[PDB]
C-alpha cells in the first residue's frame, strides 16, 4: 500500500505590456493519475475474489 | 512531533499475538476444500443416483464429461485452496512478528503453515497437475504456486517438478519446526510430529521415490502402529477422528451433498471377500441392484487426512516396489489380521504368500482399493500406478475412459480461468 501517483506537466506563458497595462498567463498542463486505489476483480489465485 | 510509525487500527481485529495467528489458522483449517472425494466421482467407487437434481451436479463428473458439462454441475473449489494457501502464507511471512507466545508455541505454528501449504499443493497438483510417474509429465504446467501473501501479482503455471520439490522443501521446513507429539481429540485436525512423516510417505509414494516412502512409513510406524482390530468391535471405522488409527482428522472428504448423492456400485463391492468386516462396517444393507449407502462419511466426524491404516499399505507397496517381498508380505498381512475373519485370513495369507513381486503389487493396491474406499484414495491411487481403461454404464448409455487418458487430469475450473486467463 502505497501513494497514488501522479505523473503532470505544465507549459505556462507569462506576458506583460505597456507597463502593466495588461497582463496575460496561460498554462497548459496534462495530469495522468495512475497506482490509484481502488476495488480491483483479482485473480483467484491470491485469497481473494 | 510524532513518534515511530508503529501505529495499529482499532476497529477491527488485527492478528499479532501467537492467539490471534492460531485462530487465524484454525480458520484456514476450516476451509480446506473436500475436493478429493469430489475427483473420486470419478473413479469406480461412486455411483451418482439416478433422480434429478443429483445428476445434474455430479454426473458430468461421474462421465468424465470435461469438454461440454453441465451449467449447474458442481465446480472444484479452487479459490478456497488459494485462500486456505494464503493464510498458511501469511502465517508464514509472520514468523518474527509473532508476540506474546513462547518459541516453540511459534515454531509449532510456522511449521504447522508450513505442512499446511506443502498438503494444500500437493493435493492441488494431483487434482488439476499430470501424474509424477507419467512420462512426458515433469515438465507439464500443472498448478500455480501461492509462495507469498501479494495482490498484485498474477501467478503463472508451474511445472509438476517444481510443485512437487516446493512440496518436499515445505515438508523439510515444518519437520524441524512442528513440536507437539500429540495433539488433543477435538483438537486433531492439527499437524503432529507424525503428521510431517505422514505426509513424506503420501508425497514419496505419489512421486514413486520407494526408498524415502518407506523410510517414512516405517519412521510412522515405529511411533503409532495400533490398528483397528474389527473382529472384535464389528461396527468401528477407522475413518472416526475419536479412532486410535487416526493421525490428522483434518479433510472430510466426502461431504453431506456428495455423499447423499452417490451409492457404491456392485462392481466395486465384488472386491471384498466373503468374509471382511469392512464389507458390513463400510456400507449399507445393499438395494435393488446391490448398491450400498456408505456410513464412512458425509458428517464432520468422519474427519481423516492421514492413518496408520494408509501408511501400512504405503509401507507394503514401497518395499514390494523394491524387491522386498519379505517385508512387504509382513506389513501387508498385518493389516488383513485386522480386517478379515480368522476364517479368510488363512486363505489370506497363503495366497500372499504364494505370489511374485506383480501379484503382490496389485493385491496390494486392490487392499488398498478396499481398505480406503469412501476416503478420497481412489481416483489418485488409479494415477499414480496404471491409469487403467475404465467403462462405466450409466443411464443406458456407456462411458469409456481410455488407458493413460488425458481425462485423468481434471481441468482448471472455469472459475479461475476467468480469473486468470493465462491458466
Amino acid at each position: 500500500l502505497r501513494w497514488e501517483k501522479t505523473q503532470s506537466v505544465n507549459v505556462g506563458l507569462d506576458f506583460s505590456v505597456l507597463n502593466q497595462a495588461l497582463n496575460l498567463s496561460v498554462d497548459y498542463y496534462y495530469r495522468k493519475g495512475t497506482d490509484l486505489i481502488g476495488k480491483q476483480m483479482l485473480p483467484l489465485e491470491t485469497g481473494f475474489v | 512531533c510524532d513518534s515511530y510509525l508503529d501505529i495499529r487500527p482499532v476497529g477491527s481485529v488485527i492478528p499479532q499475538t501467537a492467539e490471534e495467528y492460531r485462530a487465524l489458522l484454525a480458520r484456514a483449517y476450516l476451509n480446506v476444500p473436500n475436493d478429493r472425494g469430489l475427483a473420486c466421482l470419478r473413479s469406480d467407487e461412486m455411483l451418482v443416483n439416478d433422480n434429478e437434481y443429483d445428476r445434474n451436479s455430479y454426473g458430468d463428473i461421474e462421465r468424465w464429461n470435461d469438454v461440454s458439462p453441465f451449467p449447474g454441475t458442481s465446480q472444484f473449489t479452487w479459490s478456497n485452496f488459494y485462500n486456505v494457501l494464503f493464510i498458511a502464507n501469511q502465517v508464514i511471512e509472520s514468523q518474527k512478528e509473532i508476540t506474546e507466545g513462547t518459541p516453540e508455541v511459534v515454531n509449532q505454528l510456522v511449521g504447522e503453515a508450513h505442512l499446511l501449504r506443502a498438503y494444500l499443493h500437493f493435493v492441488l497438483v494431483n487434482l488439476h497437475g499430470q501424474p509424477y510417474t507419467k512420462s512426458g509429465a515433469l515438465n507439464s504446467k500443472s498448478i500455480p504456486l501461492k509462495l507469498d501473501t501479494d495482490l498484485e501479482k498474477t501467478l503463472g503455471r508451474n511445472t509438476v517438478e517444481e510443485v512437487y520439490t516446493s512440496i518436499l522443501s515445505d515438508i523439510e521446513h515444518a519437520r524441524e519446526l512442528i513440536n507437539k507429539e500429540k495433539w488433543e481429540t477435538v483438537f486433531s485436525y492439527r499437524f503432529n510430529v507424525l503428521s510431517v512423516d505422514a505426509l513424506q510417505s503420501r508425497v514419496s509414494l505419489y512421486m514413486g521415490a520407494w526408498p524415502k516412502c518407506l523410510e517414512s512409513a516405517e519412521a510412522v510406524l515405529a511411533k503409532k502402529s495400533v490398528l483397528v482390530d474389527m473382529n472384535e468391535t464389528p461396527l468401528a471405522l477407522p475413518n472416526h477422528f475419536e479412532s486410535v488409527e487416526s493421525i490428522t482428522a483434518l479433510e472430510q472428504v466426502m461431504g453431506s451433498s456428495v455423499n447423499n448423492a452417490v451409492w457404491v456400485p456392485a462392481t466395486f463391492l465384488a472386491l471384498y471377500q466373503e468374509g471382511d468386516k469392512r464389507l458390513a462396517a463400510y456400507f449399507a444393507a445393499p438395494d435393488e441392484n446391490g448398491n450400498r449407502k456408505s456410513s464412512k462419511g458425509g458428517k464432520r466426524e468422519f474427519s481423516c487426512t492421514f492413518r496408520v491404516g494408509e501408511l501400512y499399505l504405503n509401507a507394503a507397496e514401497a518395499a514390494a516396489n523394491m524387491d522386498k517381498l519379505p517385508h512387504a508380505r509382513m506389513r501387508l498381512l498385518e493389516l488383513m489380521r485386522k480386517r478379515y475373519t480368522p476364517e479368510a485370513y488363512a486363505k489370506k495369507e497363503n495366497a500372499v504368500n504364494v505370489m511374485d513381486k506383480n501379484a503382490l503389487i496389485s493385491e496390494i493396491l486392490n487392499e488398498r482399493a478396499r481398505e480406503l474406499a469412501f476416503e478420497g484414495h481412489r481416483w489418485f491411487d488409479l494415477r499414480r500406478t496404471t491409469r487403467p481403461r475404465m467403462v462405466k454404464v450409466l443411464q443406458g448409455k456407456t462411458y469409456i475412459l481410455e488407458q493413460d487418458d488425458p481425462r485423468y487430469t481434471i481441468p482448471i475450473p472455469r472459475d479461475a480461468i476467468a480469473a486468470n486467463p493465462g491458466l
